[PDB]
């Protein structure tokens, strides 16, 4: 069964006893899921709970090598997409994406590897795009990075929210 | 009586990193060296790398040599199974060969799995490097890589 | 090389063996 | 298919 990993995260992170919610402190901190995927098409979800005043949230992949004690897409291991402004951050360098996301939008995370890789936001169950194409080589991880005291669920499936429309995945659940 | 071998191999985990160090060694470029006495039998450090399959070794070993890479790191647990360092392991790819070892490999059975554990021969003292004898398969007298180990036996090859 | 603690077992892909 | 080895 797939969860946010008990061990490789940031030892700030306020994360639940269902290993599915995670509280920010502070600086951005990450926190890994259990399970990673390096080839094929994967999908998994993420709920704002709760976004108060003067909290973000860069969400997205990471590579086992990400830094926990950095925002995801800070370097290159990671690709992220901040509520705020909706920026795309990978290397810590961020661009126009689309609109920003906040408290109460399901958002959703696409990755494809085939064995011509992409990586795709959905906002709500709509595509928001494609964010990166030709992306590094290797294991990619459901990735959460807060700023301060925010709160995020995470889903990895089976069912979703907000399933897309017309997109082939398998839920990250499958890992498990 | 003994101790679980699983048991043995977690305390192996915690405390490899405290006991061994890599430095510059006399016997060839850079070892692996005990950095507090170690008892016999005691486990020294996990030969750790990717598990392949044996079939897998001489395509991997071709596509090594067009990278140019000099030294193997291939170590292999049975008939079936081999660990390849190459691109991915730990402090152990630097464990020299000696015709007079102070550590012997061995491989272990956990949880279904196999690993390659490199135990203490003999008590080993702090300052000591770390060796095996890598038992490599004697070739002939093309391809043949001179010892350096110093021992008053060397086999003065390491194939 | 990159440094690992624990062995980990490849994944051959299905065109493992394919030109 | 030089390997290292834990015995003959
Ligand atoms: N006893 C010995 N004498 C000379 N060279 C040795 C040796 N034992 C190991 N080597 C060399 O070390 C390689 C194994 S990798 C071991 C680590 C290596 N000493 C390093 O500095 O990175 C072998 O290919 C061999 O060329
Ligand atoms: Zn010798």
């Amino acid at each position: 069964r797939v969860l946010l990993a008990l061990h490789d995260r940031a030892p700030q992170l306020k994360i639940s006893d269902d290993r599915l919610t995670v509280v920010g402190e502070k600086g951005y901190s990450m926190v890994r899921a259990s399970h990673g995927v390096r080839k094929g098409a994967w999908y998994f979800e993420i709920t704002v709970d709760e976004m108060p005043p003067d909290t973000a949230a860069r969400l997205g992949w990471s590579q086992p090598l990400g830094n926990l004690q950095a925002p995801l897409g800070y370097d290159k291991f990671s690709y992220s997409w901040r509520s705020k402004k909706g920026t795309k951050f990978h290397q810590s360098i961020g661009k126009h994406y689309s609109s920003g996301y906040g408290q109460g939008d399901v958002l959703g995370f696409y990755i494809n590897l085939p064995e011509s890789s992409e990586i795709i936001f959905y906002k709500n169950g709509v595509n928001q795009g494609v964010a990166y194409k030709d992306i590094f080589e290797g294991v990619y991880f459901p990735a959460i990075s807060l700023y301060k005291s925010c709160t995020v669920s995470i889903n990895f499936g089976p069912c979703f929210k907000y399933p897309p429309k017309d997109l082939t995945y398998r839920p990250m659940s499958d890992m498990g | 009586s003994d101790l679980p071998m699983p048991m043995r191999f977690r305390h192996l985990k915690k405390t490899s990193k405290e006991a061994v160090g890599v430095y510059r060694s006399p016997i060839h470029g850079r070892g692996l060296f005990c950095k507090r006495n170690i008892d016999a039998g005691e486990m020294v450090i996990e030969y750790a790398g990717i598990v392949i399959r044996s079939i897998l070794t001489d395509k991997r070993e071709k596509y090594y040599d067009s990278k140019g890479i000099g030294s193997s790191y291939m170590f292999r647990i049975d008939d079936s199974e081999v660990v390849d360092a190459t691109m991915h392991g730990n402090a152990a790819r630097f464990i020299n060969h000696s015709c007079e070892p102070n550590c012997y490999s061995r491989v272990i059975n956990i949880d279904g799995q196999k690993h390659i554990v490199i135990f203490a021969m003999r008590k080993i003292y702090r300052g000591e490097e770390l060796t095996y004898d890598y038992k490599f398969p004697i070739e002939d007298a093309s391809n043949k890589l001179p010892c350096n180990c110093g021992a008053k036996k060397c086999r003065k090859f390491l194939n | 090389f990159k440094e690992l603690d624990e062995n980990v077992e490849y994944e051959e892909r299905e065109s493992e063996f394919d030109i | 298919a030089r390997t290292k080895q834990t015995a003959r």
